[PDB]
Order: C-alpha cells, then sequence, then structure tokens
C-alpha cells in the first residue's frame, strides 16, 4: 500500500475519533450556558459531522468559548482530512498518468 | 430559559373516557419534550420520550403527540392506577426544565363511607395516654363531616382530621378522624362515638363502643 | 434492582449542612449524568443541578439561590449533593435521577426527605387497632395500627412485610408539638383474620428504627 | 376515468373490524403516496395516516388514537386500511387521496361510508310518488320516489339513469328504529310527462342492490 492511501486510511480513523471525543467535549462545554442546544450526544454527534464537512445548516452551534474552541478542532479536522484524500487521488491520477504516457 | 405551562392544574374525567393533558413551551422546542407521572408519595417514572415515543413497561393506553411549542399527553380509557400528577419536561436548551404539573381526577360514582371506630390499645393505655381512631374508608365524593359525641354529648377538643388523596386503586377517597386524651379523662366516660354525614344518605353513619 | 439508591430522612438543624448520597448500580457510561431535583410538599419540580461523573463537572440552576455542590464518587459510582446552611425553605423530598446525555430522566431515587428543625429525632410509638367487642362484621373486616408520636417524617407502613397491598390506606401525618402521628388501615375478607396473621411494619428512616406489631382479637 | 375506486359501504358491528380498499388507475410514480382522511358527519377532515406504496412505508396521526393499519398491493395497485374494534366514534365516511410526493391531494376517492352499529343491513323499499288527480299542473311538474326502511346509510338516487341531473333534490335521511328513510325529488316541463319517461334508480352499496322505479299517472 503506498503513503498517499494509507495516509487517508488513518486520516479517515483519526476524523472518526475527532468526531466521537468532539461531540463528547462540545456538551460538556456548553451545558451550564443558558440557551445552547448543542447539550445531547446524538444531535452533537451530528453536529459533529455537519461542522467536519463544513456544511453547517445551522440547526445547531456552539455558544461557549469552550464549544467553539472544540468546532474549530473539527472544522479543520474535517477539512484536512478530506483535503487530504484529493491530494491521494491526485496522485493515484498522477502515477497513472506518467505510466500511461511511458515514463 | 424555557417556561412549560401545563394548563389546566387539574383534570376531571369519568372512568375509561380518553384524557389529554396539555404542554405548551415558551419557544419551539422540536420534540425534546418528556412525561412523567408521578403518584401520591411516589417518585416521578417516565411515561413518553421525545413527545411520542413510547417506554417500555408502560400500558400502551399512553401516547404523547405534538411538535413546536404544543405537546399532548393522551390516555386512552382512563382508569383508578392513572389517577397520578403528570409533568412534561424539556431537554432542547439549556437548563432542563419542568412544567408545573396536571392533576388527573377521576369521577366515579357515589359510595357510602365504611366507618370503623376503634379503642385505645392496652399498649398506649399503659403510656397514660388514649387515642380512639375512627375511619371513614372509600368514599365518594370527598365531601364529608366527622363528629365525635362521647357520653351522647359532642365533642370537638382532641379531635384531629386527615384525608387522603384520590385513591389510585378505586377512585375513592378515605378520612381518619383521631380523638386524644389522657387516661384519666378517658377512663371517666363510658361511650365514644363518630358520626359520618355524607352526601349518600341523608341519615349519618355512626359507630360507636362503651369503654 | 433499583438503580439509585438514596437514604429515606435526614434532619437538619438550620444553619447547618447535610451531604445527601446517591449510589448507582446498572449500566454506567461515560455520557451519564446525574441530577438532582428539588420537590417541596404540595409543589411541583425543581431542577436543582448535574453532573457528568466521568469527568467531574457540574452544572447548577441559576434561577434559584445556589444551596448545592454536587461531587462524586467514580469507584463506589456514588453522587453526593452537599447542602449547607439551610432554612426551613429547603425542607424538601431531593431526588437524584439518571440521564444518558440523551435528555429525560429515565431512572430516578426513591428520594430523601431533609427536614431542617431544631427539634430532636423522635422514633414512633406503634399500637394495634382492632375491632371492639361489640363490633359487627361483614364479609370484610377492618384493622389498622397507630403510629403516634414521631420527627421528623417519614414513616413507611406495610402489610405483612408488604405481602398484603390491597385494601391499605395510610393516611397524611399531622403535626402538633413537634410530633407527626398517623394512621394505616387495613381491609381483609373477616374469614381470614386472626385465622391468618396480620401484622403492620413500621420504619422510621429518620432513627434507624424498624418495628412491627401484630394486630390481635381484643380479649 | 376514475383513478381511485372505493367501496360505497361497510357495515361493522361494535368490536368487530373491516378493511377498507382503494383501487389506483392512471399514472403511478415510485414517489406517490395514499393517504386516508375521515370525516364524520357535519364535521371536517381528519388525516389518518399515509402509506408510500414503493416502498411500504406508512406513518400515522399521532394525535388520535391508532385505528387503522395501513398496507397496499403493488402488483393489483390497491391501497387498504384494517380499521379495528369499532365503536360509534368510528363511524364516518374513509376518503383515500393520492399525493405524488409534493404536499396536495390532487385526487379523493368517493369514499366509504362506515357505520358501526349492531343493527341488521337492510334495502330500500321504493315508492313511485305521482300527483294527485285534482293536482293542477303549470308549466312544470314534480315527481318523485320514496326510499324508505333501509340501513345503513348511504343510497344514491338518481334520475334516468344520470341523464336527469337538473331539478332534482334528494333529502337528507331520517333515522327512525335502525332504519332510515329519504325522499327525491325531480321537476321536469309539464308537457314532457308521461310522454317521456322518468324512473328513479335507488342504489344501496350496503346490500348490493340497485332497483328502478317508473313513475306514472295514478289511474
Ligand atoms: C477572546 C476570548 C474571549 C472569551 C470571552 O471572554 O467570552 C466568553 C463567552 C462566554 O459566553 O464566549 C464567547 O462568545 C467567545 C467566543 C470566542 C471564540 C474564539 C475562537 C477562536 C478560534
Ligand atoms: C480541545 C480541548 C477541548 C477541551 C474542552 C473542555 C471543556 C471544559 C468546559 O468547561
Amino acid at each position: 500500500s503506498a503513503l498517499h492511501w494509507r495516509a487517508a486510511g488513518a486520516a479517515t480513523v483519526l476524523l472518526v475519533i475527532v468526531l466521537l471525543a468532539g461531540s463528547y467535549l462540545a456538551v460538556l462545554a456548553e451545558r451550564g450556558a443558558p440557551g445552547a442546544q448543542l447539550i445531547t450526544y446524538p444531535r452533537a454527534l451530528w453536529w459533529s459531522v455537519e461542522t467536519a464537512t463544513c456544511v453547517g445548516y445551522g440547526d445547531l452551534y456552539p455558544v461557549t468559548l469552550w464549544g467553539r474552541l472544540v468546532a474549530v478542532v473539527v472544522m479543520v479536522a474535517g477539512i484536512t482530512s478530506f483535503g487530504l484524500v484529493t491530494a491521494a487521488l491526485a496522485t493515484w491520477f498522477v502515477g497513472r498518468e506518467q505510466e500511461r504516457r511511458g515514463h | 430559559d424555557i417556561l412549560l405551562t401545563q394548563s389546566p392544574a387539574i383534570l376531571s374525567v369519568s372512568p375509561g373516557e380518553r384524557v389529554s393533558f396539555s404542554c405548551r413551551a415558551s419557544q419551539s422546542i422540536g420534540t425534546d419534550i418528556h412525561w412523567y407521572q408521578q403518584r401520591t408519595n411516589g417518585s416521578p417514572r417516565l411515561l413518553i420520550k421525545y413527545a411520542s415515543e413510547s417506554i417500555s413497561g408502560i400500558p400502551s393506553r399512553f401516547s404523547g403527540s405534538g411538535s413546536g411549542t404544543d405537546f399532548t399527553l393522551s390516555i386512552n380509557s382512563v382508569e383508578s392506577e392513572d389517577i397520578a400528577n403528570y409533568y412534561c419536561q424539556q431537554s432542547n436548551r439549556w437548563p432542563f426544565t419542568f412544567g408545573s404539573g396536571t392533576k388527573l381526577e377521576i369521577k366515579r360514582a357515589d359510595a357510602a363511607p365504611t366507618v370503623s371506630i376503634f379503642p385505645p390499645s392496652s399498649e398506649q393505655l399503659t403510656s397514660g395516654g388514649a387515642s380512639v381512631v375512627c375511619f371513614l374508608n372509600n368514599f365518594y365524593p370527598k365531601d364529608i363531616n366527622v363528629k365525635w359525641k362521647i357520653d351522647g354529648s359532642e365533642r370537638q377538643n382532641g379531635v384531629l382530621n386527615s384525608w387522603t388523596d384520590q385513591d389510585s386503586k378505586d377512585s375513592t377517597y378515605s378520612m381518619s378522624s383521631t380523638l386524644t386524651l389522657t387516661k384519666d379523662e378517658y377512663e371517666r366516660h363510658n361511650s365514644y362515638t363518630c358520626e359520618a354525614t355524607h352526601k349518600t344518605s341523608t341519615s349519618p353513619i355512626v359507630k360507636s363502643f362503651n369503654r | 434492582q433499583v438503580q439509585l439508591q438514596q437514604p429515606g430522612a435526614e434532619l437538619v438543624k438550620p444553619g447547618a449542612s447535610v451531604k445527601l448520597s446517591c449510589k448507582a448500580s446498572g449500566y454506567t457510561f461515560t455520557s451519564d449524568w446525574i441530577h438532582w431535583v428539588k420537590q417541596r410538599p404540595g409543589h411541583g419540580l425543581e431542577w436543582i443541578g448535574e453532573i457528568i461523573p466521568s469527568y467531574g463537572r457540574a452544572n447548577y440552576n441559576e434561577k434559584i439561590q445556589k444551596k448545592a455542590t454536587l461531587t462524586a464518587d467514580k469507584s463506589s459510582s456514588t453522587a453526593f449533593m452537599q447542602l449547607s446552611s439551610l432554612t426551613s425553605e429547603d425542607s424538601a423530598v431531593y431526588y437524584c435521577a439518571r440521564e444518558r446525555g440523551d435528555g429525560y430522566f429515565a431512572v430516578w431515587g426513591a428520594g430523601t426527605t431533609v427536614t431542617v428543625s431544631s427539634a430532636k429525632t423522635t422514633p414512633p410509638s406503634v399500637y394495634p387497632l382492632a375491632p371492639g367487642s361489640a363490633a359487627q362484621t361483614n364479609s370484610m373486616v377492618t384493622l389498622g395500627c397507630l403510629v403516634k408520636g414521631y420527627f421528623p417524617e417519614p414513616v413507611t407502613v406495610t402489610w405483612n412485610s408488604g405481602s398484603l397491598s390491597s385494601g391499605v390506606h395510610t393516611f397524611p401525618a399531622v403535626l402538633q408539638s413537634d410530633l407527626y402521628t398517623l394512621s394505616s388501615s387495613v381491609t381483609v375478607p373477616s374469614s381470614s383474620w386472626p385465622s391468618e396473621t396480620v401484622t403492620c411494619n413500621v420504619a422510621h428512616p429518620a432513627s434507624s428504627t424498624k418495628v412491627d406489631k401484630k394486630i390481635v382479637p381484643r380479649d
């Protein structure tokens, strides 16, 4: 298995870990803030996914400093992870095309 | 903070009829409402979660509905065991909050009280005290009057009454009337009588005993 | 089996403090939160606060005066609530409840009745209530037991160690001169007594006393 | 052509169950949902539930007691609704409707009148209503037919097999001793009768009977 594919897999497992810890930590950070909605684990997990993918419907979001800091980590982990898959796909195509060109 | 309004505070229904409890949230909370049942002297018990999802162990006649700001807890064919207080609770926003609660009353058939008078115990007398207890059990309506008489003359001093809440066993009420006096005053009297006057009869139900 | 175990009562002098406990059993998840709810006599349910044992973080109701401090012991799976400098306003039943982090209280404790008073604990005197000699019986007979002179609340009255539940009324206590008094009523087929025994069991958690009293015919 | 076909009526004994049908024709898409609406006499439209035949998934109105179970048969393009343990409260017209998954009911069925009663089915006796001998006619003449002693509702009264629609009143039925009775009125130019025939057609779906009755001068 080439590096890029290995890194892709690793990036994926790591994202899953960030999502779960992010969901757990968001609840921990947000409970105690009057008005917060990111306070139960099931929807927090959903919030973590739509944040990692940067969709951000706006149905749920953190209102506290630490909830927001946790959100930033999730955003960056998602962007980085998917960005890394793109780079792996590019490498795959670059390699295949170099062969097809007989180089 | 989300205010949960439960109105009316009391709901009266005839046995077997369908009843509905209202819960209104001060702002939209999707379906994040949960319902609890609390019987007299019991702890709260989960009935419905997330507005309409049933809980295992809870009778099928219990169901919930609604979304947004208005929710309903319904009981299909209410029975005596349903007599209790019902609370809604929200978990949409912090902090979780509870509604003020609605009591369920059942309007059953009229029933005369079962009167029983009890002389003080030998054990109690030994301590220089004497309590004459009288029970007016399982009657309906809850309105009822009890009168004590010692040797033919009405007595009021030393009498303490206690009324139960509607019975979750048969939808009736019961009341106790206790006359307490020193062993001395108890010993200088012969007959003790307890009389119950209830809607179910023009004449009072009377029970007595001679020391 | 009972998921949350709470002591039945606690007597506290005005100004003093008490530490209520809540021992949990059954499934335990890192996502569990233990809540505390206050219920004054005749009133509704009031949320006090919550704590997540897996982390030790606690949040409190901001609308009421802070009287509690929540802690938890992961090893003994017990949650504690320290109520301090109490007044008669703090007298109430305090329930603990478990929430799986999904918003609802799936299970509640039996609750601890806290009484803030200067009076002294006093176990109850339990006297039997058997029919008089001239009392005519029907197809049913009514018996009872008098639970007099106790403090503070509450007391739990059972019949035949709990095996006799039908036909039982335990009247609300009455307060007079720093002492409570109540009676419990039981009705069974007249043919079954006294052939089949009838005994009332009275527990008074505040004084760690549980006494029995057999009801036998007067003679 | 009729897109949704429903039987006209169903008599059901209290406690019993019935299975209503809704045969659909015309365009059918995987995105189609068949809905059921309940309408009690004098009241409005109440949504019961829906089902998507292409998948077999069904949803129900949570606000009312669940009395129905929806199923569908893709091969025969028929949707069914099982109503169980009915009471007089379930007596009403039940409509099925088709929604293309875009929110509105583009087409509705004629509806099935369900009557929950212990009484027995009874076809109607149809008697003619022709003017008396001393009745003076104008440029118009009024005729009719009496539909007496039937159960349960409804009955459909037409004139000249439906070709005569103008000048027709069919009065609401009247219930008396477990039997319904109504009259239908038709008015035509006095010059056209009896030269041109006038017949009333009475269908009573509950008993699968459809009888005719020609209206001829009294003589
Ligand atoms: C990235 C680190 C997140 C830590 C979250 C702690 C929340 C504490 C809230 O009071």
